[PDB]
RNA sequence: UGCUCGGCGCCGGCCCGAAGCGUUUACUUUGAAAAAA
RNA sequence: UGGUGACUCUAGAUAACCUCGGGCCGAUCGCACGCCCGGCGGCGACGACCCAUUCGAACGUCUGCCCUAUCAACUUUCGAUGGUAGUCGCCGUGCCUACCAUGGUGACCACGGGUGACGGGGAAUCAGGGUUCGAUUCCGGAGAGGGAGCCUGAGAAACGGCUACCACAUCCAAGGAAGGCAGCAGGCGCGCAAAUUACCCACUCCCGACCCGGGGAGGUAGUGACGAAAAAUAACAAUACAGGACUCUUUCGAGGCCCUGUAAUUGGAAUGAGUCCACUUUAAAUCCUUUAACGAGGAUCCAUUGGAGGGCAAGUCUGGUGCCAGCAGCCGCGGUAAUUCCAGCUCCAAUAGCGUAUA
RNA sequence: UACCUGGUUGAUCCUGCCAGUAGCAUAUGCUUGUCUCAAAGAUUAAGCCAUGCAUGUCUAAGUACGCACGGCCGGUACAGUGAAACUGCGAAUGGCUCAUUAAAUCAGUUAUGGUUCCUUUGGUCGCUCGACUUGGAUAACUGUGGUAAUUCU
């Protein structure tokens, strides 16, 4: 090509966002934004499906234009802004507000949320950086630099941040025996505690997570999200806490509920 | 004799409306027309006659049960604020120009061709 | 760049020994005795067998204790439970491998109507099905070649716009009916 | 397979965990990353 | 100060520079309107040198490509090999300059040639192992007659941008102007071979100053036996008649109620194609479904396509020409008795499908 | 379904090929009632094209002295709707085709610590020690013309 693209076919899509075939040929590429295109959920997809508000595109326009959208307490005024991990929808009108996490499976869900418990999000820190007057600053994975933070706050730490004002409230280091959940990969939403870690000079660095049933596996380094303190969490956890069934078991509790429902 | 059932009831501020699907039942007898069920809806939510659109009425193999879709607004304001202009046609609120597509892209090119206040005197 | 599918299948097979005695004579026993239309549909039930043969020999290769030679192996026989044409007592994997044609065959709507006893012949069974006469749980059924499921089986009824069920009568008892009213009158 | 740091326990000391080293290939087994249809 | 496995990293200090074709340090525009004693105030919109982020692009590392020896040596100061210093480039490097030694690859197939070669995700066939194809809806690459050059813009060697050549080619008062359907329809050529000069932005997205405008991107309809799935051409009795099933008359005969099957006697149980009112779908209709009134007895409301010596299902039937006409994928049939030719009767094969030629 | 059959001889056993058998996708021939899907100028000519269409765009927030309409008490300019034109944006996306190309393209894995990046998001934007608003040009418009024609001037 002479340039950036701007289309975006069905089939082309990821399979989280995991739309039909049929009803299009084109698919709805996101806007640009702090997320990479590959796991962000746009906010058209989301309205038109996880909640069925709307059912056409203008009528996501007729639902998002007028004020009525609050993403990271600001309001947001695009239908393709790319809604991605960790991040507060707050609904002014109606009154229920929904954080964006990962299911067991790999992809998002609805999460309602009291609206109390959503003032702050977690952010997971890339890189530390230094100003041009020793000016330390930190920069986040949604891309939310924040200048004047603690010393202490190393390379793969995560920090609890203030939305209404954007300013450090409480963070957590990353080391052994700590609650993390996975971002990205084959491995998604999985919820269990870091055991150990290795070093690789030049490469990839792969740590070992046990799940608390004891099933125990391996991920990438940069695709950890550590979100708890020991084992106590900060957040509300979603349905299945990020266990990861393995198939037979809940075909067995759909059974089961088949016969508990009637 | 016909009767209607709803299901998927669901109510939100965000549209000002409220949105359902319909079921109805008519035994022995033709598809049923949207006047007819849009009177019984509006009898059955206590809601004056002009403000319920229902549309996408298909039919079952054998007729005994038939399905859609419907909704109902607030006021006459809000169902003229955000609805399709074709599903305010079909209830005669909103006229659309009868101009087709041809004669208006040799009229976009005919103004295209010319340059100044002319536009307007070549336009016809 | 349309929005289409193209995903289509052939449902039957065409046989490699074009003319013999005895495939020709089994194959017209069973055509006449299930009171079925041509060879094509006998050859996708042969078809269909042959599929889960082969996927019953698939899975018999696998060794056991394999969690999805389990899973598979309690989904294909939960299907076939549920179609009805095996037995409950037989709940075994390697048992697959010993049915026939007309066992499957013996689950179509047209033989269950027959056997009903709510009609005549096998033929005049398949007339009443394909001319929109008897309902499985209120839902009128026109085709012959319906799979009737083990709890489907005690819901097989007339239906209502029908005049055998309980109607209107037909068409030509209307019209016997003004021929007599004409000639009388 | 062993040789400078501090952990589960006891009164300068026994064990456990090690910064760092712990001779080469193919082979086999387990994990990650591996577009959708 | 801080970090990487590692900087000539980031940050810090000192001395200067800082391009008139010039880096920033707001001479911009709306809404609601106020407090204190002319200043002081909220919510926005636009623009801006910088960093990080996002869509990316770009040059690189390792591994993997069809055939051919009637292609065994190839490339070199008209740079092929490396070193030093430079120009240009957004950086890295013979990308290119000035100087140095002759280097580098090859029988583990270089170099040369052909390809009816865009590559891959894939498709057909298939016990296992394999063979063939992939123009074709997804991803990436290349081009808009073929070369060459360029402006603008962040991003183009752009062609629904420009410039010059040749080929082709439009208008003309002859001095001069205007061209690129390998886009959507359509025409000619070509060939065995491939569709409407239709409707709509309503659904899915895209672009703009942006609910509001536009889009042959797309969606809808028609043509469509490429191909795939379901599925009509009939069912039900008494008698025109042959026998088996349980018991006898040595043997013919009988009860024969389930009978079983075939021929244009009789009246019914019927529903479907089509003709059509309506309803529904739809931007508006059409298609499907529902539903009135019609609509079948030889239910003319009529099912063809190839064959009947062997492979290979299926007549030593009838009539005609009689090594002629012809049939036959292969054996072989035809000579005035043809189980094969040419026509009627019967029969078998698959069935809305069947036969032939090519890869 | 891990499958064979006829043919060299006076008769037999073999190597071997020919011909039958099934699928696949191209053309063609005969034939044809219902309905759901659906391919479709690619093989020869990346040959030539007449026509019509395929890229345009305004909010409460860049310029409004076109009476083109239009509100009043006109008097501290501009009520408002507004064609046209200046300005910024996109036109480098999408769509068609396979001619060239054989370690070229492409696939998996890696690096930019060897560079750039429209736009979105977050920060920076009294960090420098020395006017209560400046200047002249062009549109649109009016008027004057030549050409055989042009999105010419």
């Amino acid at each position: 090509a002479r340039g950036p693209k701007k289309h975006l076919k069905r089939v082309a899509a990821p399979k989280h966002w995991m739309l039909d075939k049929l009803t299009g040929v084109f698919a709805p590429r996101p806007s640009t934004g702090p997320h990479k295109l590959r796991e962000c959920l746009p906010l058209i997809i989301f309205l038109r499906n996880r909640l069925k508000y709307a059912l056409t595109g203008d009528e996501v326009k007729k639902i998002c234009m007028q004020r009525f959208i609050k993403i990271d307490g600001k309001v947001r005024t695009d239908i393709t802004y790319p809604a991605g991990f960790m991040d507060v929808i707050s609904i002014d009108k109606t009154g229920e507000n929904f954080r964006l996490i990962y299911d067991t499976k790999g992809r998002f869900a609805v999460h309602r949320i009291t609206p109390e418990e959503a003032k702050y999000k977690l952010c997971k820190v890339r890189k530390i950086f230094v100003g041009t007057k020793g000016i330390p600053h930190l920069v986040t994975h949604d891309a939310r630099t924040i200048r004047y933070p603690d010393p202490l706050i190393k390379v793969n730490d995560t920090i609890q941040i203030d939305l209404e004002t954007g300013k450090i409230t409480d963070f957590i280091k990353f080391d052994t025996g700590n609650l993390c959940m996975v971002t990205g990969g084959a491995n998604l939403g999985r919820i269990g505690v870091i055991t150990n870690r290795e070093r690789h000079p030049g490469s990839f660095d792969v740590v070992h997570v046990k799940d608390a049933n004891g099933n125990s596996f391996a991920t990438r380094l940069s695709n950890i999200f550590v979100i708890g303190k020991g084992n106590k969490p900060w957040i509300s956890l979603p349905r299945g806490k990020g266990i990861r069934l393995t198939i037979a078991e809940e075909r067995d509790k759909r059974l089961a509920a088949k016969q508990s429902s009637g | 004799t016909v009767t209607i059932r709803t299901r998927k009831f669901m109510t939100n501020r965000l549209l000002q409306r409220k949105q359902m699907v319909i079921d109805v039942l008519h035994p022995g007898k033709a598809t049923v027309p949207k006047t007819e069920i849009r009177e019984k809806l509006a009898k059955m939510y206590k809601t004056t006659p002009d403000v319920i659109f229902v549309f996408g009425f298909r039919t079952h193999f054998g007729g005994g049960k038939t399905t859609g879709f419907g909704m109902i607004y607030d006021s006459l304001d809000y169902a003229k604020k955000n609805e399709p202009k074709h599903r305010l046609a079909r209830h005669g609120l909103y006229e659309k120009k009868k101009t087709s597509r041809k004669q208006r892209k040799e009229r976009k090119n005919r103004m295209k061709k010319v340059r100044g206040t002319a536009k307007a005197n070549v336009g016809a | 760049p349309v929005a289409r599918s193209w995903v289509c299948r052939k449902t039957y097979v065409t046989p490699r020994r074009p003319f013999e005695k005895s495939r020709l004579d089994q194959e017209l026993k069973l055509i006449g005795e299930y009171g079925l239309r041509n060879k094509r549909e006998v050859w996708r039930v042969k078809f269909t067998l042959a599929k889960i043969r082969k996927a019953a020999r698939e899975l018999l290769t696998l060794d056991e204790k394999d969690p999805r030679r389990l899973f598979e192996g309690n989904a294909l026989l939960r299907r076939l439970v549920r179609i009805g044409v095996l037995d409950e007592g037989k709940m075994k994997l390697d048992y697959i491998l010993g049915l026939k044609i007309e066992d499957f065959l013996e689950r179509r709507l047209q033989t269950q109507v027959f056997k009903l006893g709510l009609a005549k012949s096998i033929h005049h069974a398949r007339v009443l099905i394909r001319q929109r006469h008897i309902r499985v749980r209120k839902q009128v059924v026109n085709i012959p070649s319906f799979i009737v499921r083990l709890d489907s089986q005690k819901h097989i009824d007339f239906s209502l716009r029908s005049p055998y069920g309980g109607g209107r009568p037909g068409r030509v008892k209307r019209k016997n009916a003004k021929k007599g009213q004409g000639g009388a009158g």
